[PDB]
Formats: structure tokens, C-alpha cells, sequence
């Protein structure tokens, strides 16, 4: 078991692949990209512990094109065009919606 | 020799000096949200 | 959660719901012991993964071997997820690499049922 066969698998499985990681001393943080041929989004997932865990949600438009951030606008509901926190227990409700939004 | 306070950190990698900055503002300007249903 | 590859896993459970209990590779292929699911109900099976060796290319063609594991759930649990899952989901299925993402919609959303 490696870290790059993990990653693979879950590419390939739920179509999120992780690009840069990083610990600050706030939390542990992802670079992270979903989607598939219809949309991508690419965002920044940070999980600060206080224990309970908090997720900060931080979109990423800069490696769209122009075309494709007009189909996103269109796709995504306004709160994830936006910095969003909420605790670890919704994070997969939040991976559904992308989905979904995706999707569309 | 009196000792020291630290925190343990993982292996997940360091971050640049932006990426601290950008932590700390996107904590203090995030939309709070409960859930997605 | 020290190690970087348990942070890994710990993320894509909580964000994918999936669980991978067990990784290893024997003359079958590789394979993923996983768990997928959450409160609505969960689905214990394996993942395999059949690389056979393409004709003119390093790139490997990649068959997945899904595997259901009912027996050892309960009576109860297993007639909750027969009224959610589709048949095809309680047999043993093959399907190539490229509809593994359709194959994890599919159970998703049976779960979530």
C-alpha cells in the first residue's frame, strides 16, 4: 500500500484527484480537483481541528477558461462560488453536491 | 535546560510563506454552512 | 491519523465515503478490501483490478472485478440494502477501468436511497 495507489484508486473512483498538500499551523490542507468530462472544479479543502473538526471549503478559478467558468456559472449554486466552513461530518454531503452540480 | 512548548506536525508538506497568509484569511472570511441536503 | 497515507484515506472516507480496509496484490490482481457508506446503509465488497498488457504500449489495460461481500452481514441489514441496491450489485461483476466512476454513482446513490 502506497500513497500514489490510494490516490489512483480514488481518481478513478470518485473523480478527485489531490494535487499539493501542505501543513500549516492551522490545519491540514488539500489541493484538490473533482469532476469529469462534463466540469471540473478545482478547490482548496482545509481541516482545522478546535475536538472538533472544521472544514474550510476555498474555490480556485484560475485554471478554468473563460468558457468553462461560464458552464460553471451556471452549474454551481452561489455558496460554492464561495469560502465556505462547515464541520467534517457534512464533507461528503458537500462532495455529493459538487457532484451533482457538476453534473448538470 | 528548562525545556520547551511545540506542536507535532505530519508529513503532509510544508507550505510557503502565502499559503500561511492565505490560511489565516480564508479561516476568518468563510461562509459558515451546516450541512448540503 | 499521523501518517501521510492515513491522512490520505481519512480524506477520501470522509469525502467519497469509502473505506479501504485492506490493499494487496497475489496472482489475481490487485485488490481493495472497501467499505462504502454512511447513516443509510453500507456496502462491504472488493475491488479488483486486472491489468493485462496492451498490444503495442506500455499503458496497461485495466479490467475491474467488483465482489460483493454478504456473508457477514445480517439478514436484516441484507434485505434493507435488496430494496435499495439493484440485482447486478449483489453478484460478482466486470467492468473496464473508465466506468469505475459510473460504477461508484451507481452504488452511491442506491446507498443514499
Amino acid at each position: 500500500e502506497t500513497i500514489e495507489i490510494i490516490k489512483d484508486l480514488f481518481e478513478h473512483l470518485c473523480g478527485v484527484r489531490v494535487h499539493r498538500t501542505y501543513e500549516d499551523d492551522t490545519g491540514l490542507w488539500f489541493d484538490t480537483s473533482q469532476g469529469s468530462k462534463n466540469g471540473i472544479m478545482d478547490y482548496k479543502l482545509g481541516f482545522v481541528k478546535s475536538v472538533d473538526t472544521e472544514v474550510i471549503y476555498v474555490p480556485l478559478l484560475k485554471q478554468r477558461t473563460a468558457e468553462e467558468l461560464q458552464e460553471l456559472q451556471k452549474k454551481l449554486p452561489d455558496y460554492l462560488f464561495e469560502t465556505l466552513s462547515f464541520p467534517l461530518r457534512s464533507l461528503n454531503q458537500f462532495y455529493i453536491k459538487m457532484s451533482k452540480s457538476l453534473n448538470k | 535546560d528548562e525545556g520547551f512548548e511545540f506542536r507535532r506536525h505530519s508529513n503532509l508538506g510544508v507550505p510557503t510563506l502565502g499559503e500561511r497568509l492565505d490560511s489565516l484569511h480564508e479561516i476568518k472570511s468563510a461562509r459558515r454552512m451546516d450541512h448540503f441536503n
